């Protein structure tokens, strides 16, 4: 030995680099680790692998070790000396584990850490120092673990962390300057927690934060320290118990992107409250009914896709559309709507739903010069009069729903070729709908089923499978038609 | 487009009559083709409406003409004739039937 | 023949009766000689200006006159004189502004008279005098503006009357006083507006009443004393609630109608002892906040009451529900779940919005004929894992939009539709086993979908050959 | 059933793995088979949850491997990594860059 080892017995060996080894003793059960183990390793594995203590034998002059992995022993703990000579260990792998606390000493002084995994284990206890002298470290996983608080002394010299996982614990709160020396931090996972209450400078002092996740736990109330993160990008806090977005809510995180907050009682939306939110593109708000008015988009022209469902708006802004273009789907479905804007200005908008509202009349121009509109929903609403050039100019309308809306005769003008087609509802809608001037229709519902009966009723390989799905589904496909 | 009609497809006959006229639709084939006419066939009865004016099927058990639907305006023959509806016997009072077969 | 006039069509009555078809002949008058023993004459889109100077009586075996469309601006007195056996009288489609003054009266065997399709807006009192057979009216599409209840009054032994298609705006107490044979009456497509409270009080016999598409804006109380109705309408007016015992006189009613109604309340009572009634539906009542009385109405099948604001259901609510096959209670506040087990026959049961929070053991135990169950968007955080265990026909169900992580599987194997959507702690796999006969899925992860398994020349041999089974795989869908 | 696994098919291969283990889907053939992991394959990341652990391919533009999605932990070479993030250039510099290419 001392330069000339072979590999380990029952192991498997295989060359990284010229002159590196790479070792993998994963699943062969062992009770102690290779004994006369090789100088060149530059990769170590050993896991799902019973070691109840790593060794009264210890291994150093491995200084070209990179990857330490140890997941899936029964290691109970640590000992100090257990990590000296590695002094190119990079990554070290400490999952699935029966680890109750932090190496208090062990985990000290490893120049090259950049990763740490510690989670999967029993730690509930962090003691502090234990992360001393790592200035390499940027990834830090301890999830899935028994955690009570947040470490707030143990995580002060953590400065140069990146991504950190506090994730499936049990956190109940967030003391102000929990994560005070973290400057460096631009991910963070608080996810499937217990948080109930957070301080209001409790992420003042991560200034690179990007990403936020609080899902999965239990706040009464909109996190407001929330303010303090300006570069964060995407905000997660859904799955709690939050009853309302309150006004200036958003107001210290320009640049976000994304935000998730369903599966939230959501009853209120402040108006103002997403303001100012120029990189995002989508809002959903659903069954918020303490919701009276439409909210205030002054800053965020970016939206592409709009939901607000379940409310309570009686009526749009005339000039409701000159702050949405770029818009592609909006769903004000289950409102009390009676009067409409002009939309003409929304252009791209590509699908229309405001079913279940008080619609009581289809103007000219609430649907003029929508080129790309495809799908429009007016079902369910007391539409009595539609003006004769209202789909004048939607030649890429292809569904239209206009069922349960009181009418008694229909606008044919444009609206040739469109796909589906659905009137059922209307019951002072006796006259017929012939076939002409109303080709490629395929899905047809009718209040009366004498007018369903008008409409005929009584290179690559292996792509080719693909192929044979689309044409599976169209032509196999007859012209259909519900009375 | 035909006889009394203004709006017709060579395909599916007439789709819209004269103002005051009814349409019939059969449907006997499994394709459907519409007349216009003054009045409903035997079997069908007149139903006018402010949009279409359409024939309408009588199904009355043992009713050969009807004044709407559930209604029926003479029964078959060998059977009486009650409140616009048809029993072999007549239910209660008179419900006696004269030379004729209508239960008074 | 001669019998048949020329130009037209004659045909065998009772032996040696004639029924003569002279319709669309363009006659400018009606027919010269003509035959004796005619009892049938149909002369329809003819432009007969005048029936004639020269009218031809003695055709007193003429059982049906016909003389549609043909521009009649009046009927003068002795026209039907001779008449004798006339049953029915057709005088539709022509330019007449009122009822003959004189000209239909003592016509004793008329039992059907048409008069639609005209002008009339004058309805001359005892111009119907003498008319003891008459049993069916036309008055439609007419321009009439109010009740003839002077005319109306003579006219005793009406069965069936139609005045729809009109003007009228009004409907006096006792409009219709000695109709008391009336059975069915067409007031639909008008312009009620004002009703009295005693304006239905005379028709003893009524059993249908039609004021659909008409400006009601109050509940009609004049049908009160309507105890023989049967079928009631008056759906497309205005009315805002239908108030507490409205069909209280109106016992053995079996369908009525008043949907295109901005209806907002409804009493509590108001559907109260109707046991011929079959089916209930009430959309968009907003003001209603507690579940509907049906004692003495147990016959329901289908109950569908939506868009209120129901907080709670009895706890015995399905012992007045036997023979119900519909519950659909869709958008409303429900958090709590009675039994439902005492309302056997149900076949379909649809409580999508609602605020259930959790589904118990017995709310859905022994519902044997049940086919189609839908949860989907309410708030339900656990289901006990025996709530499904007792449902075999169940192929339906919808669980979409709700807070579940996991999912009790006991029983409910093979079902047809199955839709998990919108539950996002919903992670873990599910097998094609335990699950067989599946054919449309929805599901919260593409990967669940995935287990489902929708994720030159001699390619076409090998479409040609595994065909079946090809098609074996295509009959399953999966929306992620 | 297989190495760290729990519920098994023959047509699918495993499908709920050991309390602390990772599933990894992978598609063979028109099908989706399953493997129980300590840790994910190189290209994906280790997502764990109350219910299902599971390897998650990390879509990120130029990313070898990740932290998890958003986040790069190990960019490609000839590429710089700048706050999980791959870049050609180095927006602020002077903390980029030295002999490896890791601003
Ligand atoms: C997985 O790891 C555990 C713990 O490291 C192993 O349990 C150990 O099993 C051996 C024999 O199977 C036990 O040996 C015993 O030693 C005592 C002296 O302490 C002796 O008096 C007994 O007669 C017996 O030989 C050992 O005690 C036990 N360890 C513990 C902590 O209980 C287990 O064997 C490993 N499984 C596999 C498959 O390797
Ligand atoms: C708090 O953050 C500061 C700034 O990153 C850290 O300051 C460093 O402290 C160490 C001592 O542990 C010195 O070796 C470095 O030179 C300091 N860097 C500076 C001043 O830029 C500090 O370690 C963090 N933790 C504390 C203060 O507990
Ligand atoms: C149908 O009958 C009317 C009378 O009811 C005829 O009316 C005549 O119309 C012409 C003009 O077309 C007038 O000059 C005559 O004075 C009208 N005569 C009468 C008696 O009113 C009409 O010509 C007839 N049309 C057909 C096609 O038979
Ligand atoms: C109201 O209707 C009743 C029938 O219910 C009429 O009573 C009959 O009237 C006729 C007159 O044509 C008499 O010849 C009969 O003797 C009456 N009684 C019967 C038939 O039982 C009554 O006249 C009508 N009242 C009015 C004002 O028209
Ligand atoms: C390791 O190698 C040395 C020879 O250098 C030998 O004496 C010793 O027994 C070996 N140990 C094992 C466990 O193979």
């Amino acid at each position: 030995g001392v330069l000339l080892r072979g590999c380990p017995t029952h192991c498997h060996c295989e060359p990284d680099g010229r002159m590196l080894l790479r070792v993998d003793c994963s699943d062969l059960g062992l009770s102690e680790l290779p004994s006369n183990l090789s100088v060149f390793t530059s990769y170590l594995d050993l896991s799902m692998n019973n070691i109840s203590q790593l060794l009264p034998n210890p291994l150093p002059s491995l200084r070209f070790l990179e990857e330490l992995r140890l997941a899936g022993n029964a290691l109970t703990y640590i000992p100090k000396g257990a990590f000296t000579g590695l002094y190119s260990l990079k990554v070290l792998m400490l999952q699935n584990n029966q680890l109750r606390h932090v190496p208090t000493e062990a985990l000290q002084n490893l120049r090259s850490l950049q990763s740490l995994r510690l989670d999967a284990n029993h730690i509930s206890y962090v003691p502090p120092s234990c992360f001393s002298g790592l200035h390499s470290l940027r990834h830090l996983w301890l999830d899935d673990n028994a955690l009570t608080e947040i470490p707030v002394q143990a995580f002060r010299s953590l400065s140069a962390l990146q991504a950190m996982t506090l994730a499936l614990n049990k956190i109940h709160h967030i003391p102000d300057y929990a994560f005070g020396n973290l400057s460096s931090l631009v991910v963070l996972h608080l996810h499937n927690n217990r948080i109930h209450s957070l301080g209001k400078k409790c992420f003042d002092g991560l200034h690179s934060l990007e990403t936020l996740d609080l899902n999965y736990n239990n706040l009464d109330e909109f996190p407001t320290a929330i303010r303090t993160l300006s570069n964060l990008k995407e905000l997660g806090f859904h799955s709690n118990n939050i009853r309302s977005i309150p006004e200036k809510a958003f107001v210290g995180n320009p640049s976000l992107i994304t935000i998730h907050f369903y599966d939230n009682p959501i009853q209120f939306v402040g108006r103002s409250a997403f303001q100012h939110l120029p990189e995002l593109r989508t809002l959903t708000l659903n069954g918020a009914s303490q919701i009276t008015e439409f909210p205030d988009l002054t800053g965020t022209a970016n939206l592409e896709s709009l939901t607000l469902t379940g409310a309570q708006i009686s009526s749009l802004p005339q000039t409701v559309c000159n702050q949405l273009p770029n818009l592609q789907v909006l769903d004000l479905s289950y409102n009390l709507l009676e009067d409409l804007p002009s939309f003409s200005v929304c252009q791209k908008l590509q699908k229309i739903d405001l079913r279940h509202n008080e619609i009581y009349e289809i103007k000219v121009d609430t649907f003029q010069q929508l080129l790309s509109l495809r799908s429009l929903n007016l079902a369910w609403n007391k539409i009595a009069i539609i003006h004769p050039n209202a789909f004048s100019t939607l030649p890429s309308l292809i569904k239209l729903d206009l069922s349960s809306n009181l009418l008694s005769s229909f606008p044919i003008t444009g609206l040739h070729g469109l796909t589906h087609l659905k009137l059922t509802g209307n019951h002072a809608l006796q006259s017929l709908i012939s076939s002409e001037n109303f080709p490629e229709l395929k899905v047809i519902e009718m209040p009366y089923a004498y007018q369903c009966c008008a409409f005929g009723v009584c290179e690559r390989d292996l792509e080719d499978f693909l192929l044979d799905f689309e044409e599976d589904l169209k032509a196999l496909h007859s012209v259909q038609c519900s009375p | 487009c035909a006889k009394g009609c203004e709006l017709c497809s060579e395909v599916n006959g007439c789709l819209k009559c004269s103002p005051k006229l009814f349409i019939l639709l059969e449907r006997n084939d499994i394709r459907q083709v519409g007349v216009c006419l003054p009045s409903c066939p035997p079997g069908y009865f007149d139903a006018r409406n402010p949009d279409m004016n359409k024939c309408i099927k009588c199904k009355i058990e043992h009713c050969e003409a009807c004044f709407s639907h559930n209604f029926c305006t003479k029964c078959k023959e060998g059977l009486y004739l009650h409140k616009g509806r048809c029993y072999p016997a007549c239910p209660e009072g008179s419900s006696a039937a004269n030379g004729t077969m209508e239960c008074s």
